[PDB]
């Protein structure tokens, strides 16, 4: 007994949570807000990225209203599972789950006027459609949308506050080769077979960072062109070792193709990685039937001496100015 | 119009009988189905499966669950599944 339990007593006897408020006289409008943690790693192989948040719900109920001194009533998760909360999914989630230690992680408060706020934390791994063209250097708009699955446009209209979404500080998060540029949040209703439904999107900017494949595949492959480029300043008489360091330039080149390969996805068409390996190859490959028909001639060096290292001089200020 | 709703939705889940399908002794109830595919993620070859999302739905025609005053469709919450009788549909 007391205050409080005789309120929520006489607040939860005669009420059916499988009815949502106003049932038959108008649809229920629901301010949603969210607080995101630390946006977690892209993942670009399989296209989705992680998110941390605290979604909060906010919406009004005639049946949870109460007439005393007391103004909020601050529970726990243990009032959720006896009153009405909108099925609110995640559109775009390929998997996620709330948090459920060391108690359920959610939160349920109710004013006297039957406003109820639900705040509960969740973990999202949403589907970013990121094109990996331009890659390495990716630009991407993440988004994270939901809306009710079975109350239609007519029973569930869903709105945002104008400070609804609150990011973290931004260096908890971990992006590592991104950097969230901003955010925008905007709705709309969708068509589907059961009906019209509103849908809530919150766009994340993301532009990526290259520091990381300069050290993976740039790097490494522009010097072992370089090293490749070496071969003109040995005598043409040494045949076997311009012609090994040929075989280990190109069979080395064909390995770090491989092997940045191995970062990227299974998409068929090309990148701009892929283009600066194919550029590189086909280098070396000029570079290697350069020395063999310098070779089949004295049984033009010096002339390469000067050629190879400009074109791909021209070639990185084409390829750098093109894609930024 | 809520306590109307409420007696309509207590009067269709009272003496319904989770064990028995619809026309349980009667015909083979005709079970409608739309599939709306979402995604398809993992088309893998070295576990010989494909991974795929998709908004699985079902129709038939209970004639317990049929009212007459209320007007318009009650979309109700996804917790009386458990009290409904619903198809054993697997794949
Ligand atoms: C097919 O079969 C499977 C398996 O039987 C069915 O899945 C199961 O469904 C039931 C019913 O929903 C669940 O029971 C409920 O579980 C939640 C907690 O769920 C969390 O813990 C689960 C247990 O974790 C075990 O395994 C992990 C493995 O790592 C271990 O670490 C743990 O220690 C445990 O051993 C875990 O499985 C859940 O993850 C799964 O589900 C989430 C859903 O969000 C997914 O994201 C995950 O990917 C994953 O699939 C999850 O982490 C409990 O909280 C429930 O208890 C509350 O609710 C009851 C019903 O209302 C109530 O009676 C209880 O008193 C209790 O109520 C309290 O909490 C409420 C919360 O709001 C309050 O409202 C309330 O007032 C009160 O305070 C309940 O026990 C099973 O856990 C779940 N298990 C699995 C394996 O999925 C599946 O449904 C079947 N499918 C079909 C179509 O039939
Ligand atoms: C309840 O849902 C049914 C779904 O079939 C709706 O009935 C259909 O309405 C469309 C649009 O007018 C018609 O073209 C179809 O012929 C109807 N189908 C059937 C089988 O009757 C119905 O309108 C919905 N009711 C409400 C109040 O939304
Ligand atoms: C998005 O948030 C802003 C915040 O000022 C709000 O004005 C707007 O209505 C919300 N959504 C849209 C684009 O309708």
């Amino acid at each position: 007994e007391g205050d409080v339990t005789v309120i929520l007593n006489n607040l939860l006897e005669g009420y059916d949570n499988k009815l949502r408020p106003d049932i038959g006289v108008k649809p229920t409008l629901i301010h949603t807000d969210m607080y995101v943690n630390s946006i977690g790693p892209v993942n670009a192989i399989n296209m989705e990225y992680t998110i941390d948040i605290f979604f909060a719900q906010t919406w009004y109920d005639r049946r949870l209203k109460f007439n005393s001194t007391i103004k909020v009533l601050r529970l726990n998760s243990n009032m959720v599972g006896k009153i009405w909360i909108p099925d609110t999914f995640f559109r775009n989630s390929k998997k996620a789950d709330a948090h459920w230690i060391t108690t359920p992680n959610r939160m349920l408060r109710i004013w006297n006027d039957g406003r109820v706020l639900y705040t509960l934390r969740l973990t999202i791994d949403a589907e970013c459609q990121l094109q990996l063209h331009n890659f390495p250097m990716d630009e991407h708009s993440c988004p994270l949308e939901f809306s009710s699955y079975g109350y239609p446009r007519e029973e569930i209209v869903y709105q945002w506050k104008r400070s609804s979404v609150e990011v973290g500080d931004t260096r908890s998060w971990r992006l590592y080769q991104f950097s969230f540029v901003g955010l925008r949040n905007t709705t709309e209703v969708v068509k589907t077979t059961s009906g019209d439904y509103v849908v809530m999107s919150v766009y994340f900017d993301l532009s990526r960072r290259m520091g990381y494949f300069t050290i993976q595949t740039y790097i490494p492959c522009t010097l072992i062109v370089v090293l490749s480029w070496v071969s003109f300043w040995i005598n043409k008489d040494a045949v076997p070792a311009r012609t090994s360091l040929g075989i280990t330039t190109v069979l080395t080149m064909t390995t770090l193709s491989t092997i940045a390969r191995k970062s990227l996805p299974k998409v068929s068409y090309v990148t701009a990685m892929d283009l600066f390996v194919s550029v590189c190859f086909i280098f070396v490959f000029s570079a290697l039937v350069e020395y063999g028909t310098l070779h089949y001639f004295v049984s033009m060096d010096s002339y390469a001496r000067i050629f190879f290292p400009t074109a791909f001089c021209l070639f990185n200020l084409v390829y750098w100015v093109s894609y930024l | 119009n809520m306590s109307l709703v409420k007696e309509t939705v207590d009067r269709l889940l009272k003496g319904y009988d989770i064990r028995l399908r619809p026309d349980f002794g009667g015909p083979p109830v005709a079970v409608g189905m739309n599939i709306d595919i979402a995604s398809i993620d993992m088309v893998s070859e070295v576990n010989m499966d494909y991974t795929l999302t998709m908004y699985f739905q079902q129709a038939w025609r209970d004639k317990r669950l049929s009212y007459n005053v209320i007007p318009l469709n009650l979309t109700l919450d996804n917790r009386v599944a458990d009290q409904l009788w619903v198809p054993d549909t697997y794949f």
